[PDB]
RNA sequence: AGGCGAGCGCCAUGAUCAUCACGACACACUUGUUUAAGGAC
RNA sequence: GGUAAUGCACAGUGAAGAGGUGGCAGUGUGCAUCUAAGACUAAAUACAACAGGAGACCGAUAGCAAAGAAGUAGGUUGACCG
RNA sequence: ACCACACGUCCCCGAAUACAGCAUAGUGCUGGAGUACUCCUUGGAAUUAAGCAUAUGAGUAAAGGAAGGAAAAGAAACUAACGAGGAUUCCCGUAGUAGCGGCGAGUGAACAGGGAACAGUCCAACAGUGUAAUUCUCAAAUGAGAAGUUGUCAAAAGGAAGAA
């Protein structure tokens, strides 16, 4: 059997290359900026025209009573992900302020 | 532009305006016959993502499907076999409910090709869909440069062979280790490649 | 192996070979599938999977 | 053959009309029963807006201004192109939802008309809120056909104007003041009242 | 924000969200009472 | 094969514009790699009827059921059988 | 005379239709046959476990739908942790392995490494506003009308080779 002869320490070694730095892409052109602005604008109009959904109302009500941990549990069960819940709570909080 | 505003409103399905419109439209769809022709698309943005234009030789039809799982077709629950294969209820279909809509529209509109389909509503009993159809024997279409491909003879009855957006999803196709069951083209293509004995000349 | 055949079983004063189901012809009741039968199948039929070449 | 009365049509069950001969009647049963349902239930504030529109008198006043900026016909267009370029840039009234929304967004548009009887409505639903945010005046008209007649062609969803000839300026300003009264000035109050069932 | 027994639990009543019967209308749904009858059952 | 879910469905519930994955459940945090929910695509691969060429194959109880007017003579109420 | 190549003629029943469903400005299209090979559904039991109920045979048989000379697939919400590679399909191989399993009987893949053949592109998001510039019909040598603003319209002839 030609397997499992080296230790983990010696398997971790590596050859000394010379690396190339990554080309950063930070510049964003004028036309790309206007494009992003118009999309964010459109998102405002929808919220203005049609308002909040039932679970969003129930959520925001709990935030007024400082029921932070109840709101957390509630949102987790509605959206599934604990990450989506943490994000949606932060967006709702900012809307109320 | 205009199509962006429509997208954002169509996504808010529990806004007051969308609850209003879903209620009134689902009432009307159920008073009509089970497959009927529409005047135009209900949602302009969605139909245009999927390839609709308002030119001669394209149409929208609308279809309804009954909801829930589909029971085993046996009398009195008698299956004549082993007990692990005796269940009748809680058996779920392999294809989406959408796939049934596409298959039935294609039978009725036999002179035309099924392009794509989308959701338009639900209630306690039915689910409702719009199907985009094209006519390959039409001078306008034969000379188009974007949908002229549908006239190739291989494009007959795409829906029956699991090739449309609604019918494709039950096949299990994809890229990576999570889809090893379909390496080769399909489940049956993988089966053949795995259950064959190769007998070379010199051996 | 083409024909419809079945054994008559014991109690008929005949050997229990499969026999041909028919009527109207002399072929009725004749002995069908086995290697010891006229028009039956050969023992261990020759087959393409044999090893033809040699190393 | 015979025209059925309103009472009859409201009585019939559409699902029991089944023969090929009966299809036109099935259509009429559905049409009348839908009307009764929509009058019975409350409208959200945004949909309720399109219940308020100009009088036939105001429509006349507005049309009698706008008609002087009619678009070119194909006959006119051909002639123009055989001749050379001459004179100043024309003023023309503009049409179609795609162009209008662009001109609102670019803050080019100066006054806008919108039609009410549009199906599906989601095409025009957002225009008043966008007009209020950009600060452009507007007015609502009953039918798509009312608009078609102004520009002497097929019905449309909306019309727009981006410029004013000095000749017209006095009348123009008065019209805008009338419109602001019925429409733009009232907006913030309107977005909070639900449409009552109709008596 | 009131009252009782050597701030405690117990007894008063005043604001905040669901919510179970009962009424009275008509719009879903039901029935050849059908230019009609029921009715959120 | 997919093991505290590999893929596919049905009912409830239901996102974000930024998200998905790194074969063992969870929470946090850097790092690497990609961009789903719309479409098209040649060549290299598979195999009947019908035609052509070959063979250490069978030689009229064999070889296809059938080397002649063979799916024929003939038979089943019938499906079918020969 | 006779033969070989093509054409003309081609009774009645049969999808069998003076019909059904459906599209266009209009002309029209579908239906039945075939289905070895390819794609999509539905779905057994004999048998093995020396009994048998989970499991096996097997996602096989049977029954339905559909297409072509092939069909399906296909240009990474992909692998990998190397000093990394780079669409799909096929062959050699990893491998009767990692694992699944009354952990019994039995089942069972992937990347690498060596090759055959090689090719990349479209729609939406996002079309001239000093004028729908776009498609179709009839006339005419320059007019009438239909579709369309709930959005139309984003360019080349051309050739000698190769094979039967």
């Amino acid at each position: 059997m030609k397997i499992n002869k080296l230790n983990n320490a010696s398997k971790a070694l590596s050859y000394p290359v010379k690396k190339l730095a990554k080309t950063e892409k930070a510049p964003l052109t004028e036309k790309q900026q206007r494009s992003k602005e118009l999309k964010k604008f459109a998102m405002s109009i929808a919220r203005e025209v049609g308002g909040l959904a039932p679970y969003e109302l129930r959520a925001t009500e709990l935030l007024r009573r400082d029921e932070d941990k109840r709101c957390k549990k509630f949102m987790k069960k509605r959206l599934g992900s604990l990450k989506m819940a943490k994000k949606k709570i932060e967006l709702l909080a900012e809307e109320m302020r | 532009g205009y199509l962006q505003y429509l997208k954002e409103i169509r996504r808010d399905k529990q806004s007051s305006v969308m609850r209003y419109l879903l209620r009134v439209r689902c009432w009307e769809y159920r008073q009509n016959t089970a497959i009927h022709r529409a005047s135009g698309p209900t949602y302009l943005d969605k139909a245009r993502m999927l390839g609709y234009r308002n030119i001669p030789g394209m149409c929208i039809f609308r279809a309804r499907v009954r909801r829930g799982a589909r029971p085993k077709k046996v009398l009195k629950g008698n299956t004549h076999g082993k007990p692990s294969k005796s269940g009748v209820y809680q058996r779920k279909p392999a294809k989406r409910l959408q796939a049934f809509a596409e298959i039935r529209v294609g039978r009725k509109c036999s002179n035309m090709r099924v392009f794509n389909s989308y959701w338009v509503g639900q209630d306690r009993v039915y689910k409702y869909f719009e199907v985009i159809m094209v006519d390959p024997y039409c001078d306008r279409i034969k000379n188009d440069k974007k949908i002229n491909w549908l006239c190739k003879p291989v494009m007959k009855h795409r829906e029956a062979r699991g090739l449309t957006n609604g019918t494709k999803t039950s096949r299990g196709l994809g890229k990576g280790i999570r889809y090893n069951q379909t390496k080769g083209g399909s489940k049956r293509a993988a089966w053949r490649n795995r259950n064959t004995q190769s007998l070379r000349r010199y051996r | 192996m083409r024909h419809s055949a079945k054994s008559w079983g014991t109690g008929r004063a005949m050997a229990r070979v499969p026999r041909v189901r028919a009527g109207g012809t002399r072929r009725a009741g004749q002995g069908a599938n086995a290697n010891f039968c006229r028009g039956g199948r050969m023992f261990a039929p020759t087959n393409v999977n044999r090893r033809w070449n040699r190393k | 053959d015979i025209q059925l009365t309103k009472k009859q049509l409201l009585s019939m069950n559409p699902r029991k009309l089944t023969n090929k001969a009966q299809m036109d009647t099935r259509k009429e049963v559905i049409a009348t029963r839908k009307e009764a349902l929509v009058n019975a239930i409350k409208l959200p504030p945004a949909l309720n807006q399109f219940t308020n529109y100009l009088s036939e008198e105001d429509l006349k006043e507005v049309s009698d201004i706008l008609s002087k900026f009619r678009p070119e016909t194909r006959k006119e267009r051909k002639q123009r192109l055989q001749n050379e370029r001459k004179g100043p840039k024309p003023i023309i009234v503009k049409q179609g939802i795609k162009h209008v929304t662009k001109l609102i967004e670019e803050k080019k548009a100066k006054f806008v008309l919108i039609a009410c009887d549009v199906d599906p409505i989601e095409v025009v639903l957002y225009l008043p809120t966008l007009c209020v945010k950009m600060g452009i005046p507007y007015a609502l008209v009953k039918t798509k056909e009312d608009l078609g007649k102004i520009i002497k062609k097929k019905p449309t969803t909306c019309l727009c104007l981006c410029d004013v000839s000095s000749d017209i300026k006095s009348k123009f300003e008065n019209v805008i003041a009338k419109c602001n009264g019925q429409f733009k000035d009232n907006y913030e109050s309107a977005m909070k009242v639900w449409g009552s069932p109709k008596e």
